[PDB]
């Protein structure tokens, strides 16, 4: 069904960990970037299928 | 976390200067110290980690130069106008030099650069930029020893600006240009500090938001070894890339190395 | 808060009279942006004010926000004005009285910021730079702890008096020692620059009860903030009620002065970083501290759990069970990251972040248990025998802006308590209407 | 000895700090090193402690050692004495050594080469250079039984007797408990009783400084004693085994777990040693290659310690291995060792030297400290962080994502105690789909992936569902190695499934990315083995878990022994472009379709 794929996603894609997580993003990133190095430091600590 | 290092170095050459002070005209030496000491207060005051360093440039040598005012700034002042009391007093001609030794001063500014920049704690980057200010006529005979510290420079990411006065010198458009520094002539000499207070002052992000003049016509004329003078077209050796301005039937260089 | 958010709320006639002092105008200019410093710069010898468009044009399309953002912090600091150019035009130009200002605090003249120091000759019981340190830390420990509300500091009635106004101890019984709340909790964790920070704008913000001047304090503690550690200065020139201030700073550990009489004062280097390592971190939750002050061993003991002490190192475990205490004390894990991340240990200064990431990622996951569950106290409504009525009741209830959950496919609402009369109301009106 | 805080506080007990941090050391009153790593003097600091004391924990910045008996025992065989490592300990405090570290190490340092045990013409004596102590241990009832027919005195020379040989390890176990342990010391130099080989290493493999370490603390003063060796899988650990052979040049004795890690020992002594296919001989029941007669002979357990009737070849050749002393008696896999049976087996024949080797130390039930009897103490235990630091071990990225449970399992979770619950955090539908992503991203950028999964039942539809190869285990043994060979040299196929089965030393190709999937409960050892199968960010390592579940605490209780040899798990609770593509369980109707399957096993 085309409603049950949107209705799976939704569940399990948000479950538990994602709607604090997505409420913190909404309330933050009002300020700017402090440093590049900053996204430096992010892209060598992510793994390869977190930077695609 | 930003750490910002400004070296300023001054064209101190007497002749210039003397012949400036004959002419009567309205830009003298004074000024120019005058404003090279606003702009290193400017710059003291842009950031509270920020470091200045002034070395003036003379015929003999390179010297370190470094009441209702900061008392930071009023110590710095006084020290540079000690400093360069010192030297133009002393200053005394003896020989025929009169070429700037402008490559020695750019190596002092590098090997001061390289010094603090170990100082630094390891957390912080110290972005530095070497500004330079011209007077007098570009010298041909030191260009092996000013290519050699603009590509030390540019291995370092180090900004080398040049401010030229009267005379384009043709090595600052090359170290502009290949260090990424910003090359600009004086149109109106009394009006240096706002030219430097306008373009020099910032920061390289800065210069990305702000819009600045384009780059001059920079040329790239070599210097012949047994002239050492600017040629457009002379004979090159395929082994050790010498230049010469006629062609020899054996490479001097060459017939050197055994 | 920062200072720009203080100086912003300030009226018009506050910010004309703080520019009056070349000090304060120092520690405004060091407080902009790097965009606005270059145009404060460019625009110092400017008798004519400059097109809006014309300052528009500096900087490139792309950084416009930031330019928006810079020319409205201007305009709210009250460093330039709009002024009315002749054609219709509008055009910017700084404040005189604060440019005179700068330019007399960067090129030079008027009278010194002190009055002198060498009219009474050396100090007869001067003392070094780290013996004003040692004491400045002696005096802040001293303030924590009467914070905590050992025995063991002794502090005056009206510093309690100032932290009750805080809102860190509220005193429920005379007599009896203030309790700290939660927010004491909080202040306390906080960064030592921080809390000195947060101290002075509490101050400046009930300054005004105790009939004083904001704008001289303000201007003394610039002075202060950009004074030569080391270096005393003259007490004279100063009214009264500042010197009263002063004491307080004596009580703080900010200023150092031998006696109340005296006229000599030695700024520390407290009061210097006004104006704006030793825990090691590992990957196994220990953190390796060197320190020997019981304030940092507590501190770490908030959210941590204690393994050794030996006489110069401390060794902690944090653990799940700690950090969850340390949370339900009131401390948010980004104060802990912060705290952590400021007291790191040069070595760590090398890491890229310097706190490894799995730490931090552990401890704002251990943050967000404590708030897996979600409490609304409200009235359920599911008697709803039509769509229409439902809508109506709904579009009722929003207006009136007590819903708290809506579900229109099975015509289920919630409404806060307090709104629960209204709605109540409202329905049985529409019924009588009927 | 305070609990202001609940803290152990031995501020008052060492102030001796005077001047002023130099010493990258502290000491504890009962026992404990740290250790800091950033200083000048670190890896002279390592030197002295690895010869004195083991690790416990190994972080980037400060390590952490331990002071036990055995450590002492070990460091006061090497020429180390008590003066030397007491000044130097003292040497390095910062903090003063306690007074109650120097009586210890005395009391451990003074009765180490007091008792010997020695093994002569197939008989096993115990020597004592004083001969008090043997009338001490004479009055012990246990001690009495091993002497037949109680072994009047023995007078030799140095008082000694007969000790029953089936009854070794009794009196080993008893000697520490009277404070009097015994040493395993072979002083190969000097035999002319035993049949030297002529084994002889080429001189082309070359060696590893951090090997080099380890082979010369084996020997320290021309001598060679029991010892156990803690190296990677992927690092070099049958070359150090090889050149202990080699070095020693007597009968060696090889003994693996699986019956085909004696062909692995074969092809490493085939490839670094220089032997005819003469003398080396496997005895595991399989080609039968005349193992009497041997020089080196390679074997496995279970078939050393059998308990029930014995092939008539076999119990001619194990009659015939009964009969000789062995030099090196060679273990793989020594974290087994304390078991039910294997433990007789090193009864069950006699050996000079006992040298055991292993990756994954760790296990449960707490029988590693009879380890440390059993054959000897911990000699060498490798630095994993230096180790890849240098590169030659791939700098693997650890990682434990978890997955939320679906709400169409939970509720059977949480309805289901009697043990049923394994299979469904097993096969959560978002743990399926992760794993399907983390699969394809991988295929995607051509890199070789291992999937370990035990509970072979989920494992059938978990490989039968994206058509992969997988080692149900019991399938045959041609099928697992020509899947395993293949899986290698074929850009095709990258990927295999594994139940099991490559929890112990295999020859399993290189590969860049793990993904285990409902391991066993709390082996720390299995989660090590696996870690190690990886390493040979070059690589990294992925772990599914199910929130909520007792896996969440088991993947918790069971990394603890990595993140003390220095590896951290980074927590991933979200997968860039998950909607991206197309994955299994994409709907809720295969999803609660997967509930009937699962709960159809009902194995009642
Ligand atoms: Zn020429
Ligand atoms: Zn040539």
């Amino acid at each position: 069904g085309t409603s049950s794929q949107a209705e799976a996603a939704r569940i399990l894609a948000a479950s538990w960990p994602q709607n604090r997580e997505d409420e913190e993003k909404q309330k933050l990133k009002g300020g700017p970037k402090k440093t590049k190095r900053e996204k430096k430091a992010a892209a060598s600590h992510l793994f390869p299928f977190e930077k695609l | 976390d930003e750490l910002n290092l400004l070296v300023i170095v001054v064209d101190a050459n007497p002749i210039w200067w003397g012949k400036q002070a004959l002419k009567e005209s309205q830009f003298t030496l004074s000024k120019c110290i005058d404003a090279v000491m606003v702009l290193g207060n400017s710059h003291l005051f842009m950031n509270r980690s920020n470091k200045l360093a002034v070395i003036a440039s003379h015929i003999q040598e390179s010297r370190f130069l470094y009441d209702g005012k900061y008392e930071l700034l009023t110590s710095a002042n006084e020290v540079i106008v000690e400093e360069i009391k010192d030297l133009m007093t002393k200053s005394d001609i003896k020989g025929q030099h009169t070429e700037t030794l402008l490559a020695g001063s750019l190596a002092k500014a590098l090997c001061y650069i390289h010094r603090m920049n170990k100082e630094v704690k390891d957390n912080q980057e110290m972005k530095s930029r070497i500004l330079v200010i011209k007077a007098a006529e570009d010298s041909a005979l030191q260009y092996m020893n000013f290519m050699n510290v603009i590509f030390a420079a540019q291995k370092q990411n180090i900004l080398i600006d040049a401010c030229v006065l009267d005379s384009d010198s043709g090595l600052l458009q090359q170290a502009c240009d290949i260090t990424g520094g910003l090359y600009l002539k004086v149109p109106q000499m009394p009006s240096l500090l706002q030219y430097l207070l306008w373009v020099f002052l910032p920061d390289q992000d800065q210069r990305s938001q702000l819009i600045l003049p384009p780059p001059v016509h920079v040329d790239y004329r070599a210097a012949c070894f047994c002239h050492r003078n600017l040629i457009e077209i002379g004979y090159v050796c395929s082994v050790c890339l010498s230049i010469f301005c006629n062609f020899s039937p054996i490479c001097t260089t060459c017939e050197t190395a055994f | 808060r920062n200072l720009q958010e203080f100086l912003g709320g300030l009226s018009p006639g506050v910010l004309d009279r703080l520019y009056g002092h070349p000090a304060t105008c120092l520690a405004v200019f060091r407080e902009l942006p790097s965009l606005a410093k270059n145009w404060v710069m460019r625009m110092l010898f400017l008798e004519q004010p400059l097109p809006q468009a014309a300052v528009a044009l500096w900087v490139k399309k792309e950084f416009s926000k930031a330019q928006e953002e810079s020319t409205g912090l201007l305009s709210g600091l009250r460093i330039w004005h709009t002024q009315l150019l002749p054609g219709g035009l509008q055009g910017l130009i700084l404040n005189p009285i604060f440019r005179q200002n700068l330019r007399i605090a960067l090129l030079g003249g008027g009278k010194a910021w002190s009055d002198d120091t060498s009219q009474l000759g050396p100090d007869k019981h001067a003392r070094d730079v780290p013996s004003l340190d040692k004491y400045a830390e002696e005096r802040w420990e001293v303030v924590l702890h009467f914070m905590v509300g050992s025995p063991s500091a002794a502090v005056s009635q009206d510093l309690a008096q100032l932290l009750s106004q805080a809102g860190l101890m509220k005193s429920t019984e005379p007599g009896e020692p203030p309790c700290i709340t939660s927010a004491g909790f909080q202040f306390l964790l906080l960064d030592t620059p921080a809390q000195l920070w947060y101290f002075m704008l509490q101050y400046l913000q009930t300054a005004q009860s105790r009939g004083m001047d904001l704008v001289e304090i303000l201007s003394f503690l610039f002075q202060l903030s950009f004074s030569t550690l080391g270096k005393d200065y003259s007490v004279e020139g100063m009214s009264d009620s500042l010197l009263n201030f002063l004491q307080h700073l004596r009580e703080f550990g900010l200023v150092f002065q031998r006696k109340r009489k005296s006229r000599r004062y030695y700024p520390t280097r407290l009061a210097i970083n006004l104006s704006s390592g030793f825990i090691v971190v590992e990957t196994n939750y220990r953190l390796y501290a060197y320190t020997e002050s019981e304030l940092q061993i507590a501190l770490i003991a908030l959210f941590s759990e204690m393994l050794y002490r030996f006489p110069n190192m401390v060794v902690a475990q944090v653990t799940r069970e700690s950090v969850q205490q340390a949370i339900a004390s009131g401390i948010t894990a980004q104060q802990i990251i912060h705290f952590l991340r400021t007291r790191a240990h040069p070595v760590m200064l090398k890491q890229t972040p310097v706190l490894p990431p799995t730490i931090t990622d552990q401890i704002r996951l251990w943050e967000l248990e404590r708030d897996r569950l979600r409490f609304t106290e409200g009235v359920l409504y599911n008697q709803f025998l039509s769509q229409v009525d439902f809508e109506l009741l709904l579009a009722h209830a929003r207006e009136l802006g007590v819903l708290v959950f809506e579900n229109s496919a099975k015509r289920l609402m919630v409404v806060t308590p307090a709104g629960h009369s209204d709605v109540k109301r409202f329905w049985k009106r529409q019924k009588h209407s009927s | 000895k305070v609990d202001e805080y609940g803290a152990k506080d031995y501020r008052l007990q060492m102030p001796l700090k005077d001047d002023h941090t130099s010493r990258p050391l502290w000491v504890a009153p009962d026992g404990h090193i740290f250790l800091e790593a950033f200083s000048p003097v670190y890896k002279y600091a390592q030197d002295f402690l690895v010869a004195i004391a083991e690790p416990v924990c190994r972080p980037t910045h400060v390590h952490e050692y331990k002071l036990t008996a055995y450590s002492l025992y070990a460091a006061v065989s090497v020429g180390l004495q008590t003066s030397d490592i007491t000044e130097y300990l003292r040497k390095l405090s910062k903090t003063g050594v306690p007074d109650g570290i120097m009586q210890f190490i005395k009391l451990c340092t003074v009765s180490y080469g007091k008792v010997k045990l020695v093994l002569k013409h197939n008989r096993y004596f115990v020597e004592s250079c004083h001969p008090d102590v043997i009338q001490h241990l004479l009055q012990d009832p246990v001690i009495r039984e091993c002497r037949l027919r109680n072994s009047e005195g023995e007078a030799t020379e140095t008082v000694s007797f007969e000790v029953k040989q089936e009854m070794i390890e009794e009196l080993q176990k008893r000697c520490i408990h009277l404070e009097y342990p015994l040493l395993a010391e072979y002083d190969f130099r000097n035999d002319s009783v035993n049949p030297d080989i002529n084994i002889d290493l080429k001189p082309t493999a070359v060696l590893r400084p951090y090997q080099e370490k380890s082979l010369r603390k084996m020997f320290g003063n021309g001598r060679a004693r029991s010892g156990v060796i803690v190296l990677p899988c992927g690092a070099g650990k049958s070359l150090v085994g090889v050149t202990a052979a080699c070095t020693v040049r007597k009968r060696c004795l090889v003994l693996g777990n699986s019956a085909v890690s004696v062909e692995q020992w074969k092809a490493q002594f085939k490839m670094w040693s220089t032997i005819d296919d003469s003398q080396i001989c496997r005895f595991t029941s399989d080609a039968k290659d005349k193992p009497i007669g041997c020089s080196v002979a390679i074997s496995t357990y279970s078939m050393l310690g059998h308990t029930t009737k014995r092939s008539w070849e076999a119990e001619r050749v194990m009659e015939w291995l009964k009969t000789q002393e062995w030099g090196l008696m060679i273990l793989d896999e020594v974290h087994t060792i304390p078991a039910k049976m294997f433990r007789r087996v090193l009864t069950i024949v006699q050996a000079h030297c006992k040298l055991g080797l292993t990756a994954t130390l760790v296990r449960e039930d707490d029988k590693i400290v009879d380890l440390n009897f059993l054959i000897g103490p911990k000699l060498y235990e490798a630095n994993w962080m230096e180790l890849q630091n240098n590169g030659y071990i791939a700098k693997v990225q650890c990682a434990e994502v978890w997955c939320p449970m679906s709400p169409e399992f939970y509720r059977e979770y949480v309805a289901i105690k009697t043990k049923k619950r394994i299979l469904l955090y097993t096969m959560n539908p978002n743990k399926f789909r992760a794993c399907q992503f983390l699969i394809k991203f991988h295929e995607r950028r051509n890199d070789k992936i291992i999937v370990f999964a035990d509970n072979v039942f989920a494992l059938k539809e978990y490989a039968i569902r994206l058509n992969k190869p997988y080692i149900y285990g019991p399938t045959s043994q041609g099928e697992r190695m020509q899947i395993l060979q293949n899986f290698k040299h074929n850009p095709k196929i990258n990927t295999i499934f594994i139940s099991k089965v490559g929890d112990t030393s295999f020859d399993l190709p290189e590969a860049n990315v793990l993904i285990q999937i409902s391991s066993h409960g709390g082996s720390r050892r299995q989660e090590a083995q696996r870690l190690g199968r990886v390493l040979r960010y070059n690589a990294f390592f992925y772990s599914l878990v199910s929130q909520d579940t007792q896996e969440m605490a088991y993947s918790t209780k069971r990394q603890r022994f990595l993140v003390d040899q220095g590896y951290s798990f980074k927590v991933i609770t979200k997968l860039a472009g998950m909607e991206e593509e197309d994955l299994a369980f994409s709907t809720k109707e295969e999803q609660q379709q997967l509930l009937q399957k699962v709960l159809a096993a009902t194995d009642l």
